[PDB]
């Protein structure tokens, strides 16, 4: 029991944890709630801003469970990283439980790309 | 692989949006100009009357 | 006039032009007040190239006064002289309304000249540093409107609006004149409300970058003014 | 590296300019509409007049 408790203590990371959902809505996709999620190949400017967003590590044998491996299935999934904290961007438009994967991230950055696109009531992501 | 050439695919997507959007706008712009020209005649007739 | 919209304007315009081209320096006020309001609404309607001459009458009415020259009427006829100037007050207000409406019409020269004349009047207004509360209210309404001017398309498409998000009249309107008059306010104003208003309204307008980016701006100047506005008490003796 | 930045910078000198050109055409198309509107209004008012 004590040995199991010591192990569970090892299972928890020493640095801080953060995961953030990044979404790209379109122009008419405002209040779509599917074309939002089902979107792909966002605007050029949105993709640019996205490139310079820290560093990423491909999910495969190369990357160990050391960093957050949530959803080993499929890609770039950029992940900010330093020693005190560590922030992974668990889902983007590039990612496609998955619906729950991005409906559970407590905070989301969203690329407007529209005209008065969004009000919080739009998103069905409870968390 | 630079995120699978993400900033190379959007470029292509932006070009595709500009092509079709430009064509459709020109197709409409002509119709509106032809309509305005048509209005510029019926109105003159009415003024004469 | 108001009755006979039945294409009874041109002739009536030639009958009204003869009674207005020369009245302008009429002695008493009520006359010129009514005449102003007349010209104002008649040209809000009129679009038959009589916009220009009538508008010139309006211009003369704008020049018709500057301020109170004589100090012998202070506390004596400040009320009376201001009641006089109420004429040009109404004149410029109706001119503003004409700017609002008359803008959404094919010949852009009309609204162009309107906006330019408004800017010139208010600029020279500062240049002579009028003082009467009438002048204050004029500045107030003028700026209150003009600041609303915003762009949606990325070129020269200044659009104000009433009760609605925006309306459009793209059809040649510069912006540098506005920077000019604004710096003039920052350097010459002696009330508080004019400042408070224009200051509070400035930021959102500055968010529409394309406007400042369109006409010759050299925004930097104002910041120095701003610094001057803050650094050194040179300002605070202006209320 | 730094080719990607040039590629991003190279794309910048294309999508932005092309987008501005598309916006001009959009403004040109938008005008004609409102003129059609006002001319129809004039036809109606004058016929009734």
């Amino acid at each position: 029991s004590f040995e199991r408790s010591v192990q569970l203590l090892d299972q928890i990371p020493s640095y801080d944890t953060h995961k953030i959902a990044v979404l790209y809505v379109g122009e008419g996709q405002s209040n779509s709630e599917l074309a939002i999620l089902s979107n792909e190949h966002g605007s050029y400017r949105y993709t640019e801003f996205l490139t310079g967003l820290g560093r990423l590590i491909e999910l495969k044998d190369c990357q160990p469970d050391k960093v957050y491996l949530g959803g080993l299935d499929v890609q770039f999934t950029y992940c900010w990283h330093d020693d005190i904290m560590q922030a992974v961007f668990h889902i983007a438009t590039l990612m496609p439980d998955k619906k729950r994967h991005l409906g559970n991230d407590f905070v989301s950055i969203v690329y407007n790309d529209s005209g008065e696109d969004f009000k919080l009531g739009t998103i069905k992501g409870q968390f | 692989t630079k995120e699978v050439e993400m900033m190379k695919a959007a470029y292509r997507k932006e070009l595709e949006k500009n092509r079709s959007h430009v064509l459709q706008q020109t197709q409409r712009l002509d119709t509106s100009q032809k309509r305005i020209l048509e209005l510029e005649s019926h109105l003159a007739k009415k003024d004469h009357l | 006039l108001l009755i006979n919209r039945q294409f009874y304007e041109e002739e009536l315009i030639n009958s009204v032009v003869i009674s207005q081209l020369s009245h302008i320096p009429e002695d008493k006020d009520h006359q010129v007040r009514k005449l102003a309001t007349q010209l104002l609404v008649d040209l809000a309607e009129g679009c038959h190239t009589h916009h220009f001459n009538s508008l010139l009458d309006i211009i003369e009415k704008v020049m018709a006064r500057s301020l109170s020259p004589p100090p012998e009427l202070e506390e004596r006829d400040v009320a009376a002289y201001s009641a006089s100037l109420e004429d040009v007050k109404t004149a410029v207000l109706g001119l503003l309304v004409i700017l609002q409406t008359k803008l959404y019409t094919l010949p852009a020269s009309h609204a162009t000249r309107v906006y330019e004349m408004l800017v010139s009047h208010i600029q020279l207004h500062y240049k002579h540093s009028y003082t009467l509360p009438i002048a204050s209210s004029i500045r107030l309404q003028a700026f209150d409107f003009l600041l609303l001017l915003r762009a949606d398309s990325l070129h020269r498409l200044g659009l104000p609006n009433k009760d609605g998000v925006v309306r459009f009249s793209p059809y040649s309107v510069p912006y540098s004149l506005l920077f000019r008059v604004l710096l003039q306010c920052l350097k010459q104003e002696s009330d508080w409300k004019v400042l408070k208003l224009v200051l509070g309204r400035l930021p959102e307008s500055l968010r529409y970058k394309v406007l400042i980016f369109t006409s010759p701006c050299s925004v930097d100047q104002l910041c120095s003014a701003l610094c001057s506005m803050l650094s050194g008490p040179k300002t605070l003796e202006r209320l």
